[PDB]
């Protein structure tokens, strides 16, 4: 069947790896333990289609930045994580759109901006300015949160719709 | 970068960050399965390029000569 090779982007500590567990095993990981890199494949059914999600975790951690042009090169759609009470993480958004430009030559490659931690209380990043953000890039903005499931297949999701409707 | 093994599994790959090459490939194993599958169905480890053969969880990494293993459920193969 059909694979989609979605990849989760963004600052260490976002929320990665707790969006894809609980996609993948709908279990959060409460621990943080740094990735380097790891893949999980999954059989699902989206709009009463089905087909097979391989999502690629990522390195939030600098030191394997080299990592990212493999990557960056073969995804075929992106979630841009951020943590909304991490403002540093929201800045950190556009280095990874300028990446997967300088080895597609565009950023003409579904992507969703996502603002995980969305059960917490205490807000940095103004949902306007994140709004604001996916909007000068043309892209959808989507409040997550890896431990109440919110958001989460909607964000995984909308990037299997965009590549279906190419 | 630090040092870290390859690990084939059946619905992926996880990359294993190791402090050096003494660690037993026990502590991989345990490291693979509490990532990948959570919380018995029990795991062995293979070489890359030795199917079908477990590898000694006692011994130590350096011993392998390998960076990149399968992770197989004990009731199947790779
Ligand atoms: N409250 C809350 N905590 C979260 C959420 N998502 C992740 N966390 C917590 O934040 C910490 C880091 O999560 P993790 O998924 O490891 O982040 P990461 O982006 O994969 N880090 P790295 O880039 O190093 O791999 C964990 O303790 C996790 O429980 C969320 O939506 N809500
Ligand atoms: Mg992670």
């Amino acid at each position: 069947m059909t694979e989609y090779k979605l990849v989760v982007v963004g600052a260490g500590g976002v929320g990665k790896s707790a969006l894809t567990i609980q996609l993948i095993q709908n279990h959060f990981v409460d621990e943080y333990d740094p990735t380097i890199e790891d893949s999980y494949r999954k059989q699902v059914v989206i709009d009463g289609e089905t087909c097979l999600l391989d999502i690629l975790d990522t390195a939030g951690q600098e030191e394997y930045s080299a990592m990212r042009d493999q990557y960056m090169r073969t995804g075929e759609g992106f979630l841009c994580v951020f943590a909304i009470n991490n403002t540093k993480s929201f800045e950190d958004i556009h280095q990874y759109r300028e990446q997967i430009k300088r080895v597609k030559d565009s950023d003409d490659v579904p992507m969703v901006l996502v603002g995980n931690k969305c059960d917490l209380a205490a807000r940095t990043v103004e949902s306007r300015q994140a709004q604001d953000l996916a909007r000068s890039y043309g892209i959808p903005y989507i409040e997550t949160s890896a431990k109440t499931r919110q958001g989460v297949e909607d964000a995984f999701y909308t990037l299997v719709r965009e590549i279906r409707q190419h | 970068e630090s040092l870290f093994v390859r690990i084939n599994a059946a619905h992926g790959f996880s990359l294993i960050q190791v402090d050096n090459t003494k660690v037993t490939m026990k502590e991989i194993l345990l490291k693979a399965v509490k990532r990948r599958k959570g919380s018995g169905p029990q795991y062995r480890l293979e070489k890359q390029s030795e199917p079908n053969v477990a590898v000694d969880l006692d011994s130590t990494l350096e011993s392998q000569s390998a960076w990149e293993f399968c992770l197989v459920r004990e009731n199947s193969s790779r």
